[PDB]
RNA sequence: GAGUUUGGCGGCCAUAGCGGUAGGGCAACUCCUGUACCCAUCCCGAACACAGCAGAUAAGCCUGCCCGCGUUCCUUACUGUACUGAAGUGUGCGAGCCUUCGGGAACUCUGGAUCGCUGCCAAGCUCA
RNA sequence: CCUGGGGCGGGACGCCCUUGAAAAGAUAUCAAGGGCGCGCAAUGGUUGACUCAAGCGGGUCGGAAACUCGCUGAAGAGUGCAAGAGCAUAAGUCAGCCUGACGUUAUUCAGCAUAGCAGUGGAUGACGAGACGAAAGUCGGCUCUAGCGAACUUUUGAGCC
RNA sequence: GGGGAUCCCUCGCUCGCUUGUCAAACUCCAAACCCCCCGUCAUCCUAGAAAGUCGGAGUCCGGACUGCUGGGGUA
């Protein structure tokens, strides 16, 4: 039977480009966001902790608040709203 | 089994050796024929395919044998250089219960082709061109697809 | 500023198996060299030579400077300071492995000890080696700065008269 | 070692071999300034650096060469020169507007009695807040004049010069 | 007040790497001289640490250059080719393929470029 | 009970990874490749010092089977166990010091796209105590995703009704 | 490494330069559809958008055509 764990079908989803593997840039981890500021979900495989479920890959949410070193996002899946915790290392601003 | 059982291309490829098991060997022994060390044949004709299909290795072996016999009989042992191109990488499986767990098991090997894709190639002199055409026409008779002959190099010489 | 000064000399002492031969190997090494040594372990278990994983097998020291000079002159006089090209290498690294040890000056004969083979090696380098080994800004030496065999023999003959065959 | 398209080349500051990015990532998580105490042979350098998406802006940058105005006519590579540099840096940064941060020694060994910890002593004694512990602070016996006693007994004009430079550092920045 | 040089901390992370070659050190960095002290070696003042005057640009670093490998970019052809979204009383015995409107490669080809760009601060200076 | 009628065979009857699956998400068959119902007081935590696989050149019968010195070496090694992913001043190797393999508690995510459903797990946190370290920080076991079970009943722990 | 006392010498497997084929569990590359968000147009909307609360159900034997070379199977 097929499994239904939390990392299924992520062979290429959670990979790094060949000229990207290793230590990722550190400035991406100290970026700071404010309220109501659209961001993009782009999971960085190099960081093991604070990773949202990879089904939210490539979605855009808005910041709602901060809990420690993690921002609270508001992502739409289908017709629902899902609140996703993610460290700022996996996030990326929207360029207007 | 009959030829038309495994000749159409309806399903995905199935060629990874390390996952399947027990593929039987092949019969075709040598893929280069005639004077390999020569490189000064001015005419280079070839047999091409008019439709996508699968060719069993046995058909390729029969075609190679017949072309070899004709070319050696007429042109000479040192007057040509035949070279087969397509190698059989596909695998053929035959179910053998009913439809209960109908997935088959390996029985042979086949080589897929594509339209206008060269299969054989013969190089000869100017005086043995007609013999080359005569040889390549019999070889295409054992082949499971319509086939036409194209003179690739030295077309102005022959034509 | 670009003369091929000797870097250091490592006095390896293999025994083929641990035990009393190993221990008195370090003993004679510290008598002959004037500083303690350190054992070397194995990498796996090879019963053919009768070894086992992570068992001590030999000895080693890394004397340098005036100790290196004195050992060089001593063992050069011992083996006539005449080196053929077999041990010799691309960077002037000699590796002459003499076996009998009592021929050293000051090694008193022992019926139990008798003989214990060793090997002597020298490493030649040009001035400037901080660059390849310092923790900060660790670069790599370029080819033109690297040492050569003929300059190695020239240095050996000029500083010690170390003839090379 | 680029031999093909799959080869991975390190960052520029890694090829230079003058940075450690894991340490940098651990340091930036403090949300607070950093004190950089990089040293050399002819002198020592201290400066306060904060991060930004473009580069690393710096607010204060004091160097041990600046003692020449005050009158520290001694060696610039000793521990006491590091203490003087740290002291004047601390006063300068306190008056400027900045007060605290984190100690960052980069790729250097953290051993007690070092010149980096001498600069740390000079910083802490000035009022510049910084988290640390006292056990690594070098004792003043080497701070004054006594780490060069055994080879330069003919030169023991240090302590009066140290006192004069300390009082002049206080005078200028107060 | 503008510029140059040097030094430190960095952003993009091979257009920056690999290899080759000719020049420079006055201020600065480095190499470089030893082991009283804090400090150190699974042995070694090698390294790290400390103390620093000598000599040197042979190395690190800096400037100029090289198409010789690797990477990035443009152009000629391959070619509007392969593939493809929508509609079709268009077509083949069949597995399939064709027409119109809209998108559009990869390799390879002729010829050129790429031997990094750039942010903050300090010091020596060089002007009015 | 499933089942290309039932039977026989087997378990596609619970959990985890790759493909099928048609470049968001979902997607069936007795579809293909398979694995798990555990092991470890160190094979765990932290700090410090280092670089691994494989070749080339040298040394004594240390034989094409040993250990050592120099060079090339972004990883071709190792990381307890499947498959896939991650990792180089390290998530690897060794040494020192330690037991966070801690008590209590709140949300959000998936199991169970969209769109109800236990128990139970995994990510952020909060209170109370610690380990290592100059500090920053890391530590809620063993780099990430498997190694497991409601109500009722008995037994055990602290204090109460 | 296999052929028949200086291993007399043959020499397959293997390593490099060139030629000819591959991949569903390969990828230095890489579309057209498609998905989240911002702006604009356009349509719906105070004769009530989005959201929320309560009442009543049926349904969980489906089938076919045009595409996906869909998977399996000789079909
Ligand atoms: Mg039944
Ligand atoms: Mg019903
Ligand atoms: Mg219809």
């Amino acid at each position: 039977t097929n499994s239904h764990g939390e990392k299924r079908c992520t062979r290429y989803k959670l990979q790094k480009t060949v000229r990207e593997r290793g230590i990722s840039p550190v400035s991406r981890a100290i970026q700071e966001f404010e309220e109501g500021q659209m961001v993009h979900i782009d999971i960085d495989p190099s960081v093991q902790k604070g990773m949202p479920n990879p089904k939210f890959q490539g979605s855009t949410g808005k910041v709602i608040g901060q809990r420690g070193r993690s921002y609270v996002l508001e992502v739409r899946s289908g017709n629902a709203m899902k609140e996703v915790f993610s460290l700022p290392q996996h996030l990326k601003p929207q360029k207007y | 089994k009959p030829g038309s059982m495994y000749r159409n291309v309806r399903q995905r490829s199935f060629t990874r050796r390390k996952y399947m098991g027990g593929v039987p060997g092949s019969q075709v022994i040598h893929y280069d024929m005639g004077d390999k060390a020569n490189t000064s044949f001015p005419v280079k004709i070839s047999l091409i395919v008019e439709e996508k299909c699968q060719i069993r290795h046995t058909a390729l072996e029969a075609a190679r044998i017949t072309a070899n016999r004709h070319l050696v009989a007429d042109t000479g042992k040192m007057g040509f250089y035949m070279k087969l191109r397509v190698y059989p990488h596909e695998v053929i499986r035959e179910n053998k219960s009913g439809m209960r767990r109908a997935f088959g098991k390996n029985v042979g090997t086949a080589a897929r082709v594509k339209p206008m894709q060269k299969i054989f190639t013969v190089a000869v002199e100017k005086q043995n061109f007609k013999a080359a055409k005569e040889a390549l026409w019999h070889a295409g008779q054992k082949l499971p697809t319509p086939c036409r002959i194209v003179v690739d190099e030295g077309a102005e010489l022959v034509q | 500023m670009r003369t091929p000064i000797v870097e250091k000399v490592i006095v390896h002492m293999g025994v083929g198996e641990s035990g009393q031969h190993l221990v008195n190997a370090e003993d004679i090494l510290r008598n002959i060299t004037g500083q303690e040594v350190v054992r070397c372990f194995a990498k796996r278990t090879l019963p053919a030579f009768s070894i086992k994983k992570n068992e001590p097998i030999g000895c080693k020291v890394t004397l340098r400077g005036q100790k290196a000079q004195e050992f060089l002159e001593t063992a050069l006089g011992i083996v006539e300071k005449t080196l053929n090209r077999s041990q010799f290498d691309s960077f002037g690294n000699v590796s002459f492995g003499i076996e009998e040890h009592t021929d050293f000056p000051g090694m008193r004969y022992d019926p139990n000890i008798g003989v214990f083979g060793m090997d002597v090696t020298v490493v030649l380098k040009r001035p400037g080696e901080r660059i390849c080994k310092r923790r900060i800004a660790a670069r790599k030496i370029p080819a033109g700065h690297r040492v050569t065999v003929d300059d190695a023999i020239a240095f050996l003959n000029e500083s010690y008269g170390v003839e090379v065959m | 070692m680029a031999t093909g398209p799959r080869y991975k080349v390190p960052f520029r500051r890694r090829r230079e071999g003058r940075t450690n990015y894991h340490l940098r990532l651990k340091l930036l998580l403090s949300r607070q300034d950093r004190v950089v105490v990089r040293k050399s042979s002819r002198n020592v350098q201290i400066q306060l650096i904060a991060p930004t998406p473009d580069g690393d802006i710096t607010y204060s940058s004091a160097v041990s060469n600046e003692l020449a105005k005050y009158g520290y006519t001694g060696a610039t590579g000793n521990t006491t020169a590091a203490y003087l540099t740290g002291l004047l840096f601390g006063l300068k940064s306190l008056q400027k507007g900045y007060e605290g941060g984190i100690l960052d020694i980069g790729l250097q060994a953290s051993s007690a009695g070092s010149r980096v910890y001498a600069a740390l002593k000079g910083v802490v004694d000035s009022g510049f807040e910084i988290p640390c512990s006292p056990e690594v602070f070098p004792p003043d016996e080497r701070i004054r004049g006594e780490h060069i006693a055994g080879y330069r007994e003919e030169s023991s004009d240090l302590p009066e010069q140290f006192e004069a430079t300390k009082e002049k550092i206080f005078a200028e920045f107060s």
